[PDB]
């Protein structure tokens, strides 16, 4: 469920372009899960979604 | 197109698994994801002000619940803790079959699989149960009462 | 339908039927071991309680959780066999109150425990939120002296272990007082919270 | 049918007209230009009430099944806004006792009991909307929905009657029937307008998150 739920505030925080937030619940989402995580379940389709963030100066 | 949920105290899911008819060989495709624990999340609302009253003699099983805007929910609370959910229903039609005493006698024939694996002194509380035979058991014994 | 995974899985047109790898019965039997045997057990235990703990509240806590560790197990069989293979015709009503659950301790645990009924179960005078129950010899630390009242801990916890279940966080102690010719009387004054006393105080 | 319609059309203009011009905000009453309402500082939607009044009994006897409920619609605000707030223990709806008599929804004798009642009534009224199949508000004439005002109609009712179950508990309760009388958008709701899907989920959250029901 969290897992689906931050998918969700992630992508409104793309769509609404709130950059701290999306860099800070994309941060706490890496850190707190992903030993479900695996290549498929769209993280390799992610961190292309944070090197927006990094190429800004949000984390 | 059948959906069971044992979920716990600190909504922590217990045992959580999907099956399908063939008749339907596949189940709910797009529609798996909102009818997860979401919905199974307000049904933990629902049965957590609906156990510790009396009124709305059988004070464990529940039958039918709620219902929302594509197919409709059943309940059962044990004194173990423990939130049994099953959520049924083949995807076109609103399935309205509750038999409401044969998986009556599910509910209670499932419960002493959970309490021989709760009786396993090594098996904690707030931990999900990788049994790699209770698991193959339910759905046989849903094919007593599909 | 492990943590990690999803809920996945296949269809229902196969048999998986028995595949019981282990599943037996349940039923009340009956062994009955002697005194002795149960008594050295317990004897043992707190040797080991009295090795490695510091001071006297945190063994009484490390006293208390293994009382935690069956309270529970043996609260669901116990109601699933006093109030209900199993050919069912039906599980009866659950905690309505503090009243019935207490009388449950009163009624059916002590019985499957020690063959008799502790002799009271007395609401207090002054308060509500605290209950006490008196057993009047008790059968598992009946060789202990037990001027100190540290040893009988494995009781209360194992009746919080049977409320705690029951949604009734409570503060379980006992003192022991000889208030009869019956002498090394334990009381279990027990408390709640006051917040299922106040669920219990929205109506009564 | 003329003669209905040329009531119906009438009788609901006039009955919003002659609602939203008395006591629209009197506790200042500014007495000059006093030509479309009496507008002094005891003129709380009396003639609005004797207007609606009429309206009504026209529209039960007109018999429409579209615009009708709003008729019902009229009453229901007047018994509400004029009967509540600035009463001042007046409750002048004997004409509106009649219609809930002849129409639906009768027998009632209290505050949040006979609004409830009459909501009922009118939500009634608006199932027996069957097919109207034309214009009647003109501001879209083909792409339009029912739907758009029946989630108006109910959100009405949710955010008139859920408030009434406090959040002190035991002072002025009800069944909880709210969620269970709550659970009745079995429509589409497809995105008709944004801004209408935010209002009714801003108001079907905040009605569980203030019953308490966090899920």
């Amino acid at each position: 469920l969290q897992k689906k739920i931050l998918q969700l505030c992630i992508k409104v925080s793309r769509k609404i372009n709130d950059f701290e937030y999306v860099a800070k619940f994309s941060s706490i989402l890496i850190t707190k899960y992903t030993h479900l995580l695996n290549q498929s379940e769209q993280d390799a389709l992610f961190k292309e979604y944070i090197q927006p963030s990094i190429t800004n100066e949000s984390i | 197109p059948q959906y069971f949920a044992i979920i716990g105290k600190k909504d922590n899911p217990v045992y959580e698994i999907e099956f399908t008819n063939a008749e339907n060989p596949q189940g709910f495709p797009q529609d798996l994801k909102e009818l997860n624990p979401f919905i199974l999340h307000a049904s933990l609302d629902i049965v957590e002000d609906l156990q510790w009253q009396i009124n709305p003699t059988d004070n464990c099983y529940l039958g039918k619940v709620d219902h929302f805007y594509g197919l409709a929910i059943t309940a059962y609370i044990s004194y173990s803790g423990m939130k049994f959910v099953m959520i049924h229903g083949n995807s076109a039609n609103s399935s309205v079959v509750i038999d409401d005493n044969n998986m009556r006698s599910f509910y209670q024939e499932v419960h002493e699989l959970y309490v021989k694996t709760l009786m396993n002194p090594f098996y904690k509380i707030t931990d999900p149960i990788r049994s790699p035979a209770f698991d193959s058991r339910v759905r046989t014994l849903a094919r007593k009462h599909l | 339908t492990v943590g990690p995974k999803q809920a996945i899985t296949s269809e229902a047109s196969t048999t998986y039927i028995p595949s019981r790898i282990y599943s037996e019965s349940l039923l009340f039997k009956r062994q009955e071991a002697s005194l002795s045997a149960m008594a050295f057990l317990f004897q043992e235990m707190i040797s080991q309680l009295h090795r490695t703990c510091k001071t006297a509240g945190d063994f009484e806590t490390k006293l208390s959780d293994y009382g935690h560790n069956i309270g529970i197990r043996l609260l669901e069989l116990l109601n699933f066999r006093a109030s209900s293979s199993n050919y069912i015709t039906k599980m009866r009503r659950r905690d309505l109150k503090i009243l019935d659950i207490l009388q449950f301790i009163h009624g059916t645990l002590w019985s499957y425990l020690f063959n008799h009924v502790s002799d009271d179960l007395v609401k207090s005078s002054e308060r509500d939120n605290e209950y006490m129950i008196v057993d009047n010899f008790p059968t598992l630390t009946q060789f202990i002296p037990g001027e100190n009242v540290s040893c009988e801990y494995f009781v209360c916890g194992i009746i919080k272990g049977f409320l705690f279940n029951a949604g009734f966080p409570c503060g379980v102690t006992a003192h022991r007082m000889p208030q009869g010719g019956h002498s090394q009387r334990t009381v279990y004054l027990i408390q709640f919270d006051r917040q299922v006393l106040d669920r219990e105080g929205l109506r009564f | 049918r003329s003669q209905q319609k040329s009531l119906g059309r009438q009788m609901k203009i006039l009955g919003n007209f002659q609602l939203l011009a008395g006591r629209y905000v009197d506790a200042l009453n500014s007495f000059v230009d006093a030509i479309t309402t009496l507008y002094k500082v005891r003129d709380y939607l009396w003639l609005g009430s004797a207007l609606d009044g009429i309206s009504i009994c026209f529209l039960l006897l007109s018999y429409r099944n579209s615009i009708s409920i709003a008729a019902m619609q009229s009453p229901r605000n007047s018994i509400m806004s004029l009967s509540a707030p600035a009463l001042n223990i007046d409750v002048e709806n004997i004409n509106l006792p009649l219609l809930i008599k002849c129409i639906s929804d009768k027998v009632l004798y209290y505050y949040d009991l006979s609004l409830m009642h009459n909501s009922e009534y009118a939500p009634q009224v608006v199932y027996c909307e069957f097919l109207l199949k034309t214009l009647t508000f003109m501001t879209s004439c083909y792409k339009s929905s029912e739907f758009s005002k029946d989630v108006l109609d109910n959100i009405v009712k949710n955010q008139h009657r859920a408030l009434s179950d406090i959040p002190n508990s035991p002072m002025f309760p009800r069944f909880e029937v709210y969620f269970y009388s709550n659970k009745l958008f079995e429509l589409q709701l497809k995105e008709m307008q944004v801004e209408a899907q935010i209002k009714i989920y801003s108001t079907m959250a905040e009605v569980y998150r203030l019953l308490g029901y966090k899920r």
